[PDB]
DNA sequence: ATGGTCGTGCCGCCAATAA
């Protein structure tokens, strides 16, 4: 279903800011750390991508990093296949829940994964939202919620005033759920 | 009466065939012939000894009931007399009570108690090892060997002069020796000490095989040997090393000798005999061995391939009197160093490869490498397949014979230069075991025999034979970087033996039942282990004192260094044997305690040195590196002396010395550093000598080109030049190396990589991913000379074009120029052999990085870092 | 058939739980 020519548009329109930042980092640096790689692979599996297209996209992006295909094949192809439950125990995996991304495995230096509303600094988040044509009132509300230790409802309000809807109508527990709810209204 | 002296050299026994007898071979003195000849003596009526531990209270074999009557010695005597003897058919025995001390791991045994010592001939059967009874709780020494019992009873420590009392003639000869003797009981043998050892006879030989083309089989076609008749074990090697020689050559089968070969032999006029078939050559060699009667046989790879092939050829050819190779008369030989040792009974076998491996560490242990290193000469290697081609010309056959003779001469020269025989004799005389077993290598046997002698001499009972695990050393956290000021290094002399002597660590003193036992009380007397290690420590100190003598020959200094290193290794192996699970004296707690004490000593020394406002940057379980941050040798020397005095004030037996003073040190990681060592010469002047420790350059699994580049980089870095010029020099050298590699002017011999084999090549399940095992498989399947465990394999990675991985594209060096589709893979060597070593070496210094190295080498930097545009 | 501690190069394997 999903092709390679609309993933960028989907990230800019439907993806939450965390995975949008991960996609931008993968596009620019042509590389990612283990946390970002795992999160992006699980999300791409969740949205509906199969093994062939995911492998094609990953190898094409790695070519943009300028390492030989053999290196990628013997280094990370096994990990990608195991992420889909196609090797080892052959156990299918669930994409990381929003609660785990917010709390579990916090990012470190050089890591772009995790919740920006909890990990990314507010001062850089201001220009990040400016790049996302976010209204100043929404930015102030998001900052106030962040100062109030509110992350799930903060992303809920973010989805609300980026989706031109007053009420989202769901409880935020999964970025895959976020994308599905965004697509249910957009499409 | 009648009595004759004797000098034994070897022993042999066979419980299964002739129980209760020991054969001794050696030299005897004859006045009429004014020379020493081989002799053998038989000792019989060797009887087993048993020790029965009486029980303080008898217990029934059903519920352990104690009636109330105390147990007397006569009760145990009656129990053995009327119960054990009848059941196991024991006819005659002698019994008497004695006193013994037991201090080993077996529990429920008092330290001092009486035992029932019963002796009977070995002909009667053997009691079970775990026998139990109404009045005795345990039995010791059920399965003691006859040879060991004889040696411990007569207190014989290695070769020595022996006196036989009341000799008896033999009705039927049993050995190929000139003189024979017989002793009824071992009580008639005595040892003397004030006689110098007699001269011996040394025989060196080697052969050249030939693989049959029609069927998979090997035959011997040429052979030569060298004999010396007055070799002395108490002096230097004689000059010349040999006095006589002989050689014999025979055709394999189908090929015939070139015409007029006998005329050429007569023209040359050398002691060479041409043999018709293989059987004639084998018979001639067997007769020659008996006629010469050698005492030491020295060769290369004798235990691995030579002896087995020779015995197999003798068997298949059915040569008469196969026993002439040994010194005993037998009919059927065994087959598997056990079968070979049994076959060569009576004659000492010395292998140059084993001795070289035990003494000197080299890149490889082939004959060519040994000649190149020890003798600094090159040896021409004749390809195995070309043997058939060179069999049609007289000149080629003569060249082959001369090459065999040269190989024998090289083996003899290497053996004489390494001084293996005097060192082995000294080690045997120290330990007290059989000297022929010493030449086979190994450290467990020597330590076991030494401890056995020590415990037997002190009236103890030794345990019967059989049928990571704890905290070790401590290494401090290094301070990675580059240092320019003078750096000290303090070392401990014989740390573990010193700790053992200081803290009286011994079996008798330490009470034990994963916990470290407490230290023994200082009021207790010295244990057996410290008193036995003190002799080795004193011997090493004496050797070092002899070293300190000035104006010595360069070869004598090297021989003394080898001797002292061997002595130090032997002394150190005593501690290691305490942690050997298969050892006869296995004791983990003692090793744990000594390691803990060493760690505590290191910590205390480090803390007390830090207390004096000095920087400590490294240390490995006995050392401390101090950054004095000075530039004059006098001040650092005075500070080192002060610290040495402060350290040595605390202890009584431990000592500390200034091992060396560095001028500049580059520390990379743990056990990996390189520095310049300052050595004074005269008039207060000093010279600097480079040295390496643990770097990737000193390893044998790297190509020589990478090693040379790393050595040059290390030499340039440690120099005193400005930091700006060294970067330019390294860049220029790397550019030149990159240009030369792609140009193809580099010799092929610089791309060889050497690796060792642990197991047999057929035992590797990952043969598809291991290159060295693949090359070993290829050379075994399609080649001649066979590679086994412990051998080294040389391989080169070449471009194959099959789109396979690097690990599956290994080939033998001889396979490269033979074919046409194989070429040197320059990319692999320039990107995975040179770059990693240089990048790791130059990591601590600034101005050099992986990207810069890649650019200088001419590679593609678009893989290492890039990414950021 | 001595003990332990340390690093370098090849491979395969795993996490996950909405709707
Ligand atoms: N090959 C070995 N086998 C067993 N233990 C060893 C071995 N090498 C070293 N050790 C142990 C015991 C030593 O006391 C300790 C330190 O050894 P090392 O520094 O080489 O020499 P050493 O402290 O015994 O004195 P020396 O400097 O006089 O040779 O490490
Ligand atoms: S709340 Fe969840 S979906 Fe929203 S930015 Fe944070 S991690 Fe992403
Ligand atoms: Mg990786």
């Amino acid at each position: 279903k999903i092709s390679l020519d609309q993933i960028d548009l989907l990230s800019t329109k439907s993806f939450p800011p965390c995975m949008r930042q991960l996609h931008k980092a993968l596009r620019e640096n042509h590389h990612l750390r283990h946390g970002g790689r795992m999160q992006y692979g699980l999300f791409l599996k969740g949205i509906g991508l199969t093994l062939e297209q995911a492998l094609q996209f990953w190898k094409q992006e790695f070519i943009k990093g300028k390492m030989d295909p053999d290196k990628f094949d013997k280094g990370y192809s096994y990990n990608i296949r195991h992420s889909f439950g196609k090797e080892g125990k052959r156990t299918d995996y669930t994409p990381f829940s929003c609660l785990k991304i917010i709390l579990s495995n916090p990012p470190s230096q050089g890591d772009y994964h995790g919740c920006p509303f909890r990990h990314s600094d507010p001062e850089l988040l201001k220009q990040k939202l400016q790049s996302y044509k976010i209204s100043p009132g929404g930015i102030s509300q998001i900052l106030d919620l962040v100062k109030g230790t509110h992350y799930q409802v903060a992303c809920q309000k973010y989805f609300e005033m980026i989706h031109n809807v007053d009420d989202c109508g769901f409880s935020l527990n999964h970025p895959n759920q976020f994308f599905c709810e965004s697509q249910r209204i957009l499409n | 009466e009648q009595v004759f002296h004797f000098y034994w050299l070897d022993a042999y026994e066979d419980q299964y065939n002739q129980p209760g007898v020991v054969f001794l071979f050696g030299k005897v003195w004859i006045e009429s012939a004014e020379t020493h000849v081989s002799c053998c003596v038989m000792v019989k009526n060797i009887e087993r000894t048993l020790y029965f531990l009486p029980r303080e209270m008898k217990i029934d074999l059903n519920t352990g009931k104690e009636t109330g009557t105390p147990i007397s010695m006569k009760d145990v005597y009656e129990e053995f007399d009327e119960k054990i003897a009848t059941k196991y058919k024991i006819m005659k025995f002698k019994s008497k009570p004695v006193e013994k001390n037991y201090a080993f791991e077996i529990p429920d045994v008092p330290e001092k108690s009486e035992y029932l010592e019963v002796k009977y001939s070995a002909e009667m059967p053997q009691l079970p090892q775990d026998l139990k009874g109404e009045t005795f709780s345990h039995v010791f020494g059920t399965n003691t060997s006859s040879l060991e019992l004889f040696l411990m009873n007569r207190k014989i420590k290695g070769p020595c002069w022996l006196e036989v009392k009341s000799p008896q003639l033999l009705n039927q000869p049993v050995s190929w020796c000139k003189v024979e003797a017989m002793a009824l009981k071992p009580d008639l043998v005595n040892v003397i000490k004030d006689v110098s050892p007699p001269p011996l006879v040394v025989m060196a030989f080697s052969m050249k095989t030939m693989q049959n083309a029609k069927n998979h089989q090997n035959e011997i076609i040429a052979m030569a040997a060298l004999v010396h008749h007055s070799f002395a074990l108490d002096k230097a090697a004689p000059k010349p090393p040999f006095q006589s020689h002989f050689c014999v050559v025979s055709k394999p089968k189908d090929c015939i000798f070139p015409y007029a070969f006998k005329e050429v032999i007569e023209k040359k006029n050398v002691k060479v005999e041409v043999a018709a078939t293989e059987r004639t050559l084998l018979g001639f060699f067997l007769a020659k061995v008996h006629k010469i009667d050698p005492d030491i046989i020295v060769g290369h790879n004798i235990y691995g391939f030579e002896l087995e092939v020779l015995l197999q050829r003798i068997n298949v050819c059915k040569a008469p009197h196969w026993s002439k190779i040994g010194r005993l008369k037998r009919s059927n030989m065994p087959k598997l160093g056990f079968g070979e040792r049994n076959a060569t009974c009576g004659r000492m076998i010395c292998d140059v490869e084993i001795s070289a491996k035990e003494l000197i560490r080299c890149k490889s242990y082939h004959l060519s490498e040994l000649v190149q290193q020890i003798l600094k000469t090159e040896r021409v290697v004749i390809p195995m397949e070309n043997i058939q081609n060179m069999y049609s010309e007289s000149s080629q056959l003569l060249y082959l014979l001369e090459h065999t003779w040269k190989d024998a001469k090289f083996i003899l020269q290497i053996m004489c230069e390494l001084n293996v025989l005097p060192l082995a004799l000294q080690i045997t005389n120290i330990a007290g075991n059989i000297m022929s077993r010493t030449l086979m290598g190994g450290r467990s046997e020597r330590n076991e025999f030494l401890l056995l002698h020590a415990f037997y001499e002190n009236n103890y009972i030794v345990p019967d034979k059989q049928i990571a695990a704890y905290a070790g050393g401590l290494v401090l956290d290094p301070k990675v970087g580059f240092y320019d000021k003078f750096i000290l290094l303090l070392d401990f002399n014989s740390l573990y033996p010193s700790i053992i002597q200081e803290f009286n660590i011994c079996f008798t003193t330490v009470q034990r039942v994963e916990q470290i036992p407490e230290l023994p009380d200082p009021s207790l007397e010295m244990g057996i282990l410290p008193r036995e290690i003190r002799k080795l420590v004193e011997r090493r100190k004496q050797v070092k004192q002899l070293m300190k003598q000035q104006d010595l020959n360069p070869d004598l200094i090297l021989q003394y260094d080898i001797r002292q290193k061997a002595l130090k290794l032997t002394a150190n192996s005593m501690y290691g044997c305490l942690g050997f699970s298969y050892s006869r004296f296995y004791a983990k707690p003692l090793a744990a305690l000594v390691t803990y004490k060493g760690r505590e000593i290191l910590m205390h020394t480090k803390e007390m040195v830090q207390k004096m406002n000095l920087e400590v940057i490294y240390g490995d379980t006995d050392s401390i590196m101090i950054n004095t941050n000075s530039t004059n040798l006098e001040e650092v020397f005075k500070l080192g002396n002060k610290v040495k005095s402060e350290v040595n004030k605390l202890y009584k037996l431990l000592e500390i010395d200034i091992d060396g003073v560095f001028k500049s040190l580059l520390l990379l990681k743990k056990k990996k550093y390189a520095a310049l060592v300052v050595e004074p010469t005269s008039d207060g002047n000093y010279v600097t000598k480079q040295e390496l420790k643990g770097l990737d350059i000193v390893r044998r699994d790297w190509c020589d080109l990478a090693k040379d580049t790393g050595n040059f980089v290390i030499g340039q870095i440690l120099s005193d030049q400005s930091r700006d010029t060294i970067v330019e020099n390294i860049q220029k050298r790397l550019i030149e190396i990159g240009e030369n590699v792609l140009n193809g002017s580099v010799p092929v011999s610089q791309f060889e990589i050497n690796k060792a084999l642990t197991k047999d090549p057929q035992d590797y399940p990952d043969k598809k991913s291991l290159p060295h095992v693949h090359v070993a498989l290829w050379i075994n399947s399609q080649g001649g000379r066979k590679v086994k465990a412990g051998d080294t394999v040389s391989y080169v990675i070449c471009q194959d074009g099959s789109n396979l991985t690097a690990s599956q594209r290994a080939y033998a060096p001889e396979q490269l120029q033979k074919q046409d589709n194989l070429t040197i893979d320059t990319q692999y060597y320039l990107a995975q052999q040179i770059h990693p070593v240089v990048a790791r070496i130059c990591e601590p210094i600034d101005g050099i990085d992986a990207v810069l190295i890649a650019t200088w080498l001419g590679l593609d930097p678009t893989q290492f870092r890039v990414h950021h545009y």
